[PDB]
DNA sequence: TATAATGGGAGCCTCTGATGCA
DNA sequence: TGCATCAGAGCCCAAAAT
């Protein structure tokens, strides 16, 4: 929802964003007809 | 250490304008400009070179140049004599120059003490090919035409006139420059409607749309292959140091094959075939022989009519045909016979 | 003829050819890049007496090493239902070798 | 002869200029319609020489008959396509532009030579402090400008502008 | 790469290994009729097929991309004799 | 993570569209411009380590 | 901070001139300055200005540097180093001599220091710079080029805004962005942010980048190469092999050979010529 | 070609050598 | 004059890279 904060009109809609890929059963992607994992990465916890 | 952050900062050292402050330099801006037409008119001289004169003697012995469209080199010699022509002017008339000279230097101050309007425009414009200290350069630029064609008497504040020529400026760089293979500026615009286009149809379709879908967007005129058409003309190379895999080793170029050099099969063919052409030209006489390599280029690289084959060898022009064609007619029968250059007509 | 043998009307290799090394398994033609002939050209294709062709062989071949039996073929050409190849492209072939 | 030394030396403008074919006066490559050359750009024929062999760019000189001939009409000489590989273009600055290898090799070159350490050079090189050629008799803070002085932007202007302020 | 068809890396340590063993000339072939030498590739595979021995072998065109690559960089590259003379390894093409 | 980069570029275009054109007709369709979502999505997917 | 001095009659000088004690101003030569000054003609007050300043030369960038490096003996500055050389400071003769060795260095080369200071900018030969149509149609182009470009955009802008007068702010940040751009072509990412292109964090290559390193020119191209006449395959024992000996694959050995066996293939009469050997060989 | 608009944005090893401070 | 601090210099090969 666009809102103009000055004059309170309100103009609303569902915007179209493209599509994301989606995973299949297995855990894995099908990109451009490959398919593709993602693999996990470990890194340093944040914190102090 | 940091271009932009400097540049900024030498931006901030001139103080903004009063509404005052703005009206006088825009108004002695006018009025220079002006006096350079009663100059020329009082004088018979150009009024571009008095401009390039009276702005030389502003801006100071630092710059001076030749200007593209001036009939005559301008260097201190030349602005001396011209500049002791207006000094040589009857009071009255001297007094023009005086206003001129003012007239530039509120140009030079006007120009600068806009130069954070540009830097504001021009960082909504980042991103589309151009580097922001790029995009501030060509704003620049406008801010410079605004400054020449305002007309102070409408009342209207500078920034607005300016800030029609700034965005004016940016958009004519980056249709201008973004490109490693040019566009004309029109052609980018139809590009760019086509994107919008494509874009909308996407926002309505929740897909991306067919060539067609596009070609009905677009109105009369315009056809799926058309759509097709614009879109190939507008792909932009691809770095040939574009990395293949995920070490640094690899280059995309060094998989691109050279198809200009001859390969070494080439090469070795080609000549093998100019060795067998000669050893077939020597079963015929020197005469028939040589007919042919002046007919089909072999020496000199020209083929020769056969006017100038027959005037060389002293027969008629019906007479070189004929001993060109029993020529061939022998080269025919031999190979037939040898079967030798067969294999090279692949 | 031995050289097309096993490829079909459109010039496809058909399934369940067998295919090897040189072969071709999808026929192509390419426009020849504009060129003067050679003079040792000019004089060949005058002694045999036959046109150069307007377009050179681009078929696609059985690299070295390679080949087995042909058991699917993909064509996609412009202008067919449910299709649409990357600018500029008229058609694709994909041919599957087992 | 045979080759038994190989020497390397700066190169002058001038010999820049030499080995130049031709000014390099515009940012386009190819034409995105003909995919030919765009004239005066980085890929022009009549400047690095010819796409095809012994064939100038507009085609009325086509075979090696012509070899050193340069085509009033495209401008290009007719000789081996191989040249492009060879023959140097240039741009013509409109400021001198210091070879940043004597510039950030350190210690360097140009700094050594000059009595300038690294920060000075940087900040005469790339516009943040003045460096006086000719002090003119000018005078900052009560002593005189001696030449190769460094002032900033404000120092400068101060000497070479006057001072003044603007009270509202 | 086999996929392009491609020759096989004789890299920086398999030319050490040509070096310990003074083998000079199949050095000089890696690094000339076996690569990038133009003429020299050339005239090796037409030799071959004639019969002939391979020729002498002429200037690696990399080392005339890097003559130009330096030139590029504002530094003069000059191949000399023994009397210390210009030698045109672009043989008159690039010069006026 | 490259959703919300891809989210931030697309913030980015929405504000510079909030000061061009019409401040009076603007609806959400014509303030989005959803390319740089799509295209970290795109680049995370095919190009990521 | 200026001197006022009032005229009657014309003036002889105008706004923008530079002044010094003593120069006439106006009234053939009866009213003249009394300071070093900018003259600034006021035809409102009827008063001729200076204002205190100097006509010295100071100059920015590469320009500046590139003139004390002209004005450079080096013959004067060996002797006035071989007398540092003697100071008895440990420091003061190690500074001397450093300097003193690139000094010799530039007298013994015949090489002008001004030189390391670019007027002409190089251009590199298309061909090692390519513009290719790739299989599919699409183009492929080389780094340079857009270094290159961008070279060539701001110098071309530096040409327009000086004709255009354009105040020295402009002029400035046209020169500083001039310099970055041949540092950029030269050695990209020595001094400063890497230039990359758009919606890319890929550093653009340039020519340092391709002489140097890994996989530079020296150790990819010249001290290495890939090489014609070789094949690779998996390795296995071969106990029955004497010494001398290498199982080698026929289907290797066929290539690896090739126009040898081809000129053999035309002694014994496997092929009319060469050309038909190896078309049956395909 | 004219309401006015006036300062940006991302950020995370070891050895060697020169340089700037006790 | 003697000592930190920092900038810039390096960090295996070939194969492959779908
Ligand atoms: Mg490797
Ligand atoms: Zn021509």
């Amino acid at each position: 929802q666009l809102i103009h904060k000055d004059t309170g009109l309100i103009k609303e809609d569902e915007v179209f964003l493209g599509h994301i890929p989606l995973m299949t059963e297995d855990g894995s992607f099908i990109i451009n007809g490959a398919d593709r994992v993602i693999v996990s990465q470990i890194h340093r916890s944040p914190g102090v | 250490s940091d271009p932009v952050r400097q540049y900024l900062h030498e931006i901030g050292q001139v103080p903004l304008l009063t509404l005052e402050e703005e009206v006088e330099l825009a108004r002695k801006v006018e009025e220079g400009m002006e006096a350079i037409k009663k100059l020329s008119e009082i004088t018979g001289l150009d009024p571009d070179l008095i401009r390039e004169v009276v702005r030389a003697k502003i801006l100071g012995s630092a710059r001076v140049r030749h200007i593209p469209g001036l009939k005559e080199t301008l260097d201190p010699k030349t602005v001396e004599e011209i500049d002791q022509k207006l000094k040589s002017l009857p009071k009255e008339h001297k007094r023009y120059l005086h206003i001129a000279r003012e007239g530039e230097a509120a140009r030079q101050h006007l120009i600068e003490a806009n130069l954070r309007l540009v830097v504001s425009i021009a960082k909504k414009y980042t991103g589309r090919g151009l580097s922001f200290l790029d995009l501030i350069q060509e704003g620049n630029q406008g801010l410079i035409r605004a400054v020449e064609k305002f007309e102070y008497k409408r009342r209207f504040k500078f920034s607005t006139y300016a800030t029609w020529w700034i965005r004016q400026a940016i958009n004519r760089a980056i249709a201008d420059q973004a490109r490693t293979i040019r566009i004309p500026v029109h052609m980018v615009e139809t590009i760019n409607k086509l994107s919008r286009t494509a874009r909308q149809l996407q926002q309505e379709l929740g897909r991306e749309p067919t060539y067609e879908e596009i070609a009905e967007a677009m109105g009369p005129g315009w056809d799926a292959k058309r759509v097709e058409e614009t879109l190939k003309i507008a792909q932009e190379p691809v770095s040939l140091e574009t990395p293949i895999g995920d070490e640094k080793d690899s280059f995309y170029g060094d998989f691109i094959p050279d198809e200009h050099l001859p390969s070494p099969v080439d090469a070795a063919t080609q000549s093998l075939l100019s060795e067998e052409l000669e050893k077939a030209l020597s079963k015929l006489s020197e005469r028939e022989a040589m007919v042919l390599k002046l007919r089909k280029g072999l020496i000199d690289g020209r083929e020769h009519t056969l006017e100038e084959v027959g005037a060389f060898f002293g027969v008629t022009r019906e007479r070189i045909r004929q001993i060109e064609n029993k020529a061939l007619r022998k080269l025919k029968y031999h190979e037939s016979r040898t079967r030798k250059l067969r294999d090279f007509l692949d | 003829e031995a050289a097309l043998r096993d490829l079909d009307e459109e010039g496809v290799v058909r399934i369940g050819a067998e295919v090897k090394p040189g072969d071709i398994l999808v026929g192509r033609t390419s426009f020849k890049g504009e060129s003067e002939p050679t003079p040792e050209e000019r004089l060949l294709r005058s002694i045999f007496g036959e046109k150069a062709r307007d377009v050179k062989d681009t078929s696609l071949r059985v690299p070295p090493g390679e080949g087995g039996i042909v058991v699917r073929t993909v064509r996609l050409r412009r202008g067919d239902p449910g299709v649409e190849l990357k600018p500029g492209v008229r058609e694709v072939v994909r041919v599957y070798v087992a | 002869k045979e080759v038994r030394k190989v020497r390397i030396a700066l190169a002058s403008p001038e010999k820049i200029r030499s080995w130049s074919y031709g000014e390099v006066e515009k940012p386009e490559t190819i034409n995105y319609r003909t995919l030919k050359p765009e004239r005066d750009g980085l890929f022009d024929e009549r400047i690095f020489g010819p796409i095809k062999d012994y064939e100038c760019a507009c085609g009325k000189y086509k075979r090696q008959r012509f070899e050193g001939k340069v085509c009033e009409r495209c401008g290009v000489e007719v000789t081996k396509s191989i040249v492009r590989r060879y023959r140097m273009g240039h741009i013509e600055l409109a400021t001198p532009a210091a070879h940043i290898w004597f510039v950030k090799d350190v210690p360097s070159k140009i700094g050594t030579l000059l009595d300038l350490s690294a920060t000075e050079l940087e900040q005469v090189l790339y516009f943040s402090k003045y460096i006086v050629l000719d002090p003119k008799g000018a005078i900052l803070n009560g002593v005189p400008v001696e030449k190769r002085q460094l002032l900033t932007d404000e120092e400068y202007r101060e000497l070479r502008y006057g001072k003044q302020e603007t009270y509202p | 790469g086999k996929a392009q068809f491609g020759g096989q890396r004789f890299g920086e340590m398999e030319v050490w290994a040509l070096e310990a063993y003074g083998a000079a000339h199949t050095l000089q072939e890696m690094l000339t009729l076996k690569s990038d030498d133009i003429e020299g590739r050339n005239a090796a595979y037409e030799a071959i097929i004639k019969g002939e021995d391979v020729p002498e072998p002429s200037v690696p065109e990399s080392f005339r991309v890097l003559v130009k690559e330096l030139q590029a960089l504002a530094l003069d590259v000059q191949t000399l004799d023994e009397k210390d003379n210009p030698v045109d390894i672009f043989e008159g093409l690039a010069s006026k | 993570d490259q959703f919300r980069v891809g989210l931030a570029r697309l913030a980015r275009g929405v504000r510079e569209r909030m000061l061009m054109g019409s401040e009076d007709s603007l609806t959400p369709a014509k303030l989005v411009n959803s390319r740089p979502l799509e295209a970290a999505i795109r680049e995370f997917f095919s190009r990521s380590q | 901070k200026a001197r006022v001095y009032p005229f009657e009659d014309d003036v002889e000088v105008s706004t923008g001139d530079r002044v010094a004690p003593g120069d006439v101003l106006a009234d053939g030569g009866k009213v003249k300055s009394d300071v070093y000054g900018r003259v600034e003609v006021d035809l409102v007050r009827n008063v001729v200005r200076v204002v205190e300043s100097y006509d010295i030369d100071a100059r920015m960038g590469a320009e500046a540097i590139q003139q004390l490096l002209k004005e450079l003996d080096l013959e004067a500055l060996e002797k006035e180093l071989l007398e540092e050389m003697k100071h008895p400071s440990r420091a003061r003769r190690a500074k001397a001599r450093k300097r003193l060795e690139v000094v010799r260095a530039f007298l013994d080369s015949g090489n002008r220091p001004e030189w390391m200071i670019l007027e002409a900018v190089p251009v590199l030969p298309p061909d090692l710079r390519p513009m290719v149509q790739v299989d599919g149609g699409r183009f492929a182009t080389s780094d340079l080029n857009d270094l290159y470009r961008r070279l060539i955009n701001r110098n071309n802008r530096l040409k327009k805004l000086l004709a255009q007068g354009a105040p020295e702010i402009i002029i400035r940040n046209e020169k500083r962005m001039l310099q970055e751009a041949v540092d950029a072509l030269l050695d990209n990412g020595r001094r400063g942010a890497p230039v990359t292109n758009p919606g890319s964090d890929r550093p653009l290559r340039s020519l340092t980048d391709i002489l140097s390193g890994k996989q530079g020119r020296f150790r990819q191209n010249l001290l290495g190469k890939r090489v014609d006449y070789s094949g690779r395959s998996v390795i296995v024992v071969g106990p029955q092999l004497k010494l001398h000996q290498c199982g080698l694959p026929k289907r290797m050995a066929l290539e690896l050979f090739k126009p040898f066996l081809l000129k053999k293939m035309e002694e014994k009469g496997i092929a009319p010529n060469v050309k038909a050997a190896r078309r049956m060989l395909e």
